[PDB]
């Protein structure tokens, strides 16, 4: 069972995501140049948000001995833990710790007990660490991703065996793209000293469409049951995606903008509406860009829904607009099953359709 | 007669691509020179019609033309405008026959025979070289301590106002101090855009005597060129006929070879 | 408190935002040339704002050597400059923007004179001063990064984190229109065109007030003076009272630089500023009924209330009373506030 | 979807790469070029029977 998610968001001129050039990311689609936001940046922004904070329990670290030293207390345990991590095989080659681990393991005290045990040899505590690290699977940020560890075989001992290291993530995030052609602009600056005695920065503007799809069964199975956590994470991630932006140069390129149109659908298959913007939108005087984009998506949704209709799998869809600013079925079609004017009741109705869950009790499921 | 011309430059689009016309505008010596080859010698245009020979200053006719550069014309595209006023017919098909990527439109030319009466309301736009020649003592070194030397320098510096007057009032006073001799009187004048202009210029310098003789080996050395610019727009009234025409096509301020005097006149 | 500060302003061809070869500021929102406002321009401009001398400690410079024989009477040296600035690693040559505070440069001018000195040791004693200068409305809102050349370091040299950040965010006033093509004078034979700019700034809390490591009446005075500055200072210019101010006691900054995707066009352009208002009220009502505020008008000229709705808490006709209401923030009255250096 | 005795590949319609213009998109031009080549093959390789019910 799959829930598909559709953000229709217009941005103010800014520079939210850049490569090493300082220029915004771009892509070719339908043969013309467009704006680009990478999906890992979107996931990173949503993960480090106030709404997605109660389920923020997984940690991505490159320096593991520091938090071991902090958790153990006032003792000295950096060198022994570092040598244990060295002989475990965490790529001591080339002077870097470049391998990254995606454990949740917020109960660090177990590893601290293992390293501080003055009873076992340096080979066995390595295997105890290797056994505790591979079993967390909690903290639903790793119910959305997670490929925690590929141990190097060259630098590790010959007396260690590793267990499974795959969580089978359930979330598919498309690259955010624009509905038109991107146009780059150079901003010139100057320091211009205070005491008496030109650079180049890039930005552009675009209106975006986003696609998120979640497999409810795999989301439940990745948390080992507890449908309350799955419901809480669904509501929290929907609330997060409704209000989250990357923190890219926002101190000078402030672009705190919300989506104009929010769409959900319920069907057992993944279908993207990325072909709705094969033809880039050119502006007429009698309307704006956003209305043309939602009209294109509406025509495309009517065409696909009349294109692949199966009597064995009905599709239920909700439409949401800010005080009903942007209707979906403008001309004649009642494409959406129901139109909702507020975000909170929209997520509540989503939870009710999922399993009848109310937002009050499932928020107690912190974990 | 008087000949006016217009050149259009894109100055926009994708910043990631080479833009030679956009690059040409950063130096005022290059802009003046590029406008300056627009007039070949009766013999030169018969020698190389393809303009594929070394450029020398002596095979081109001499004429004191005036020009100004303007910007910010919208219409979903950016444009840069060069307006050239001259007393001979420009040959735009010879200057830019291998430089078509500079311009977003082909050049245009037209005749100009401005006839006026005295006491006529006229709209003008002018960028003035705000410069005054002053006596300056000589400061050297400034290596944490200032060393003074008795030589007094006669140098051309910018006009300076005091701390209690606006720049527009002082610029208007500086222009009305001069308007009786040109043949016009002001009623209003406001400051639009004030700033500096940089330029760089090749200058030959001797290095070593040739072993075979007959000259030197030489090397290019580059000298800075700084000027003050203030763009002004206003309304004037004429005081004398052959005097206003004496003001036009001759210049009002200094540095006229680097596009610092051009009167753009509209009868309002 | 995440306060948002709108500042819609009618602007000018003599006082706006200019650049490179003389052309004004040009952005592409909505896919049509508009005009933008540097979060840069406004930065070296809030400093000397008409009313911004009572809270301003930011001596930034690219020269800390001529500036050294300044608070000192040691008229006999400058060959120490090629040893201290050059040992800490601040080497072009000796070029590194050092932004600090203007009240503690007397010590930067104090150990110098001390003759017998471990030049290869206590160099980082002026460099140890380079650690904290956050006590004024400068770095709390602006910022610096003093990264020292790493390939000239001393045997030791303790370079504590010389990195700071900003807090408040400055946002490009976005033109409500395609700008105006001018009076091309090729075809030939209060005299120009202005661009509107919905200016926007936002200020949050625990780095907006708590970077004064001590004061807070200073925080209130900083808020009042920063609201007073932008109203009556000229970004490269010079009553110009703003037409309408909305100040909210919410908890999120919101670039509302989207609302206006359609470039307010104009047949007779005498009302290019008159499409912000009612359209802004429409978008405010849509957000307030879709995803969840004192008003200032000059002699109550432009009301934003839908003629029936209480979407604004109160309407104020004076800038001073609006400042007093905003400060009444934590209870500070303007008298208390103003008293801050 | 076609039914025919011997297999035909309509791959030489895309020898010329599709270049975008201001009027139409990539899908429309690609399907149009495929249409043109399909018509050419059908009208050019038979005159009797087998009305390929595709």
């Amino acid at each position: 069972m799959l829930i598909e998610i559709h953000m229709i968001q217009n941005h103010s001129p800014a520079n939210l995501n850049r490569d090493d050039l300082g220029a915004p990311k771009t892509c070719y689609f339908g043969g013309v140049l467009r704006s680009r936001i990478s999906s890992q940046c979107i996931k990173r922004s949503i993960r480090t948000s106030n709404d997605f904070k109660a389920l923020l329990g997984g940690v991505r670290t490159r320096r593991l001995a520091d938090l071991i030293q902090q958790e153990a207390g006032e003792t000295e345990c950096w060198k022994k833990a570092q040598e244990i991590l060295n002989k475990c095989g965490f790529k001591n080659k080339d002077d870097n710790t470049k391998m990254l681990v995606f454990m949740s393991k917020d109960k660090i005290k177990d590893l601290a007990r293992i390293v501080l045990d003055n009873s076992l040899g340096l080979t066995e505590a390595a295997q105890q660490v290797a056994n505790v690290i591979a079993q967390a699977t909690l903290a639903p940020d790793i119910a959305l991703c997670g490929r925690m560890l590929e141990p190097n075989d060259k630098d590790k001992d010959k007396k260690v065996k590793w267990s499974n290291t795959t969580v089978e993530a359930a979330l598919q995030v498309a690259h955010a793209i624009s509905t038109h052609i991107a146009r780059p602009e150079i901003d010139y600056f100057v320091a211009a000293d205070d005491v008496p005695g030109i650079g180049e920065s890039m930005f552009a503007s675009a209106c975006f469409y986003k696609y998120f799809s979640i497999d409810w069964e795999q989301l439940v199975k990745n948390l080992k049951g507890d449908t309350n956590l799955a419901a809480h994470t669904v509501g929290a991630f929907l609330l997060a995606a409704a209000k989250t932006n990357p923190s890219g140069k926002q101190n000078s390129f402030a672009a705190h903008n919300y989506p104009d149109g929010i769409l959900v659908e319920f069907k057992n298959s993944p279908i993207s509406y990325a072909n709705a913007f094969v033809r880039p939108v050119s502006v007429v005087k009698e309307s704006d860009l956003v209305e043309q984009s939602i009209g294109q998506l509406s025509n495309y949704v009517n065409d696909i829904r009349l294109g692949y209709y199966d009597e064995q799998s009905p599709v239920i869809g909700f439409w949401f607009s800010p005080n009903n600013r942007y209707p979906l079925g403008y001309k004649h079609s009642k494409l959406a099953s129901r139109n909702i004017g507020n975000l909170n009741e929209l997520v509540g109705a989503v939870l009710d359709y999922i399993g009848g869950f109310k937002w009050e009790e499932v928020q107690k499921s912190k974990a | 007669m008087i000949y006016l011309s217009r050149l259009l430059i894109d100055t926009g689009g994708n910043p990631d691509r080479p833009r030679p016309g956009r690059k040409w505008l950063d130096n005022i010596y290059n802009v003046h020179r590029r406008l300056s080859m627009a007039f070949p010698s009766g013999l030169r245009r018969e020698q190389d019609p393809h303009f594929l020979k070394p450029f020398s200053p002596n095979d081109f006719q001499k004429t004191p033309f005036l020009f100004r550069v303007d910007n910010n014309i919208d219409g979903n595209d950016k444009r840069a405008i060069i307006i050239v006023q001259s007393v001979l017919e420009p040959d735009w098909d010879y200057c830019f026959q291998n430089a078509l990527d500079f311009l977003a439109a082909p050049p245009e030319t037209k005749e100009y025979n401005p006839e006026f009466k005295a006491g006529q309301l006229l709209r003008f736009r002018l960028r003035v070289n705000a410069s005054v020649r002053r006596h300056i003592p000589e400061m050297v070194q400034q290596d944490g301590q200032t060393i003074e030397t008795g030589k007094i320098l006669h140098k051309r510096v910018s006009l300076t106002w005091d701390a209690s007057s606006t720049p527009d009032q002082a610029l208007a006073d500086w222009l009305a101090a001069k308007s009786p001799k040109l043949g016009f009187t002001l009623q209003r004048c406001e400051l639009l855009q004030l700033g500096w202009v940089y330029g760089s210029k090749p200058e030959p310098k001797n290095v070593k005597v040739k072993e075979q003789g007959q000259g030197y080996w030489r090397e290019h050395k580059y000298n800075p060129l700084r000027f003050r610019a203030a763009l002004l727009e206003g309304v004037l009234e004429v005081d004398d006929p052959k005097l206003f025409l004496k003001t036009l096509s001759s210049g009002i301020g200094k540095a006229k070879s680097f596009g610092f005097g051009l009167l753009s006149v509209l009868p309002i």
